[PDB]
């Protein structure tokens, strides 16, 4: 009668999913991009005095294996839906693509907005990237916003690379899934 | 292993990632066939396309109607999801002879853009769904439908389709326009496309009272300051357009037109832009052009 959580993360490609799980249960920042098809991980936490197997399952973000990844989906307990704060775009498909198809596939499931890569949102070269293209980085508020409009349980952010952030994101999790 | 290569098909996997699948141990392909059968469909095809035949239907009071399109731009999104994810089958019921999924999509795409588009219920019913999200969500479920072969098919042969995807080029927001061109782009690329996209701006022009087709196109490509990406889509658009045609001389002519509506003279400014996802774009179509 051990218990169980499932987490599931899903968002754009390249926006920090795979390195966040691995840097959050190793410790370790993966260097060279690999992208995911789906890949699953799995750690023993404790939430008041009892263990739980946490079940970690990372996702392609990208539009070619749209059909694949729904079967990652049963069961799921909690979904971190992640954007990079340096890349717009990314937040924009939360709106339109991640929580939309997550809701359709898993009804009631709670949620948390996930932003990543929270490092690169002072990165003068990051910045000047931005606004050659008319853009800026996104700010804690108006993610916070966001996350109030689409019903997510809250809002957090973090750096797989500093690990700032990182330890409470999934804290946040796991409370969300015992709710 | 055999169940594993028609669940494979099922997912409408590109070559490359279809064959990246199959070095996989016949292990994982089992939990990949555990994973389908685990995994269960929300809803059949008829049941979106009956709702949405619902918001179509006439014969309703005011009242029913408004009540009924509470829900639209949910549904929609639902719908959206599901040809979008769901297994390509879900795709081909959806489009076949019983449901007439393609019809009903591409009618309700008609009605929710009826008012921009210039029986005064109906225009006053549309002014209800115009203002919401309903038609970029029904462009999204196109694109859906595009990216299956059999679909993509099925949106070139029909009678409305393409000639609705352009009207939504006047739809004020620049993401749904951005979808709209890069749609076009698509269609007018394979063969018989051409024909097709012209017809459907010539179209455009009539119901819309153009003095020169394109002419909406190139106001909103002009006035927007602000969205690359609909900048961008924009510049591919006209590219392809004017350039991939096989007659030289159509191909000049179409040059011509939009040297008419100003191109010309607004590319001089904008080829100094900073971004260059633009940036090539630009330099694609200068480089194709003719002295
Ligand atoms: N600066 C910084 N870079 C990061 C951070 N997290 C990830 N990256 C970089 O982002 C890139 C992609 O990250 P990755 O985790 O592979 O992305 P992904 O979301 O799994 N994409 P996919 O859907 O394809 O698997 C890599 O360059 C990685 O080095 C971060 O916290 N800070
Ligand atoms: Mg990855």
């Amino acid at each position: 009668a051990m218990q169980t959580i499932k987490c599931v993360v899903v968002g754009d490609g390249a926006v920090g999913k795979t390195c966040l799980l691995i840097s959050y249960t190793t410790n370790k920042f993966p260097s060279e991009y690999v992208p995911t098809v789906f890949d699953n991980y799995a750690v023993t936490v404790m939430i008041g005095g009892e263990p739980y197997t946490l079940g970690l399952f990372d996702t392609a973000g990208q539009e070619d294996y749209d059909r694949l990844r729904p079967l990652s989906y049963p069961q799921t307990d909690v979904f971190l839906v992640c954007f990079s704060v340096v890349s717009p775009s990314s937040f924009e498909n939360v709106k339109e693509k991640w929580v939309p198809e997550i809701t359709h596939h898993c009804p009631k499931t709670p949620f948390l907005l996930v932003g990543t890569q929270i490092d690169l949102r002072d990165d003068p070269s990051t910045i000047e990237k931005l606004a050659k293209n008319k853009q800026k980085p996104i700010t804690p508020e108006t993610a916070e916003k966001l996350a109030r409009d689409l019903k997510a349980v809250k809002y957090v952010e973090c750096s797989a690379l500093t690990q700032r952030g990182l330890k409470n994101v999934f804290d946040e999790a796991i409370l969300a899934a015992l709710e | 292993e055999e169940r594993f290569a028609i669940v494979l098909n099922a997912m409408n996997l590109p070559p490359d990632k279809a064959r990246l699948l199959r070095q996989y141990d016949n292990e994982k392909k089992w939990e990949l066939i555990c994973d389908q059968e685990r995994f269960q469909v929300k809803n059949p095809p008829h049941t979106y396309i009956q709702k949405l035949k619902g918001y179509l239907d006439p014969a309703v009071t005011r009242k029913k109607f408004r009540r009924r399109v509470q829900e639209s731009t949910q549904v929609l999104r639902e719908l959206e999801i599901s040809l979008r994810t769901n297994h390509i089958g879900w795709v081909r019921e959806f489009l076949n002879e019983e449901n007439k999924g393609l019809d009903v999509l591409v009618e309700y795409l008609s009605f929710a853009q009826y008012a921009v588009t210039f029986s005064r219920r109906t225009l006053k019913n549309s002014r209800l769904v115009s203002k919401k999200d309903d038609v970029h969500v029904c462009i999204m479920c196109l694109r859906a439908i595009m990216n299956y072969q059999y679909g993509f098919n099925m949106v070139m042969s029909h009678p409305h389709a393409v000639n609705e995807i352009a009207l939504s080029l006047n739809n004020k927001n620049p993401r749904t326009k951005a979808l709209v061109l890069e749609l076009l782009a698509a269609v007018c690329l394979v063969r018989g496309g051409h024909e097709i996209i012209l017809s459907a701006f010539d179209n455009f022009k009539e119901v819309c009272g153009e003095k020169q087709r394109f002419e909406k196109l190139m106001e909103h490509f002009r006035n927007e300051d602000n969205n690359i990406d609909f900048m961008v889509a924009s510049m591919q658009f006209i590219n392809i357009v004017v350039h991939s045609v096989e007659d030289m001389n159509f191909r000049v002519h179409l040059q011509y037109e939009f040297t008419k509506l100003g191109l010309d003279e607004y590319l001089d400014k904008l080829k100094h832009t900073e971004s260059d996802k633009l940036q090539v774009q630009i330099q694609a179509y200068l480089d194709n052009v003719f002295d």
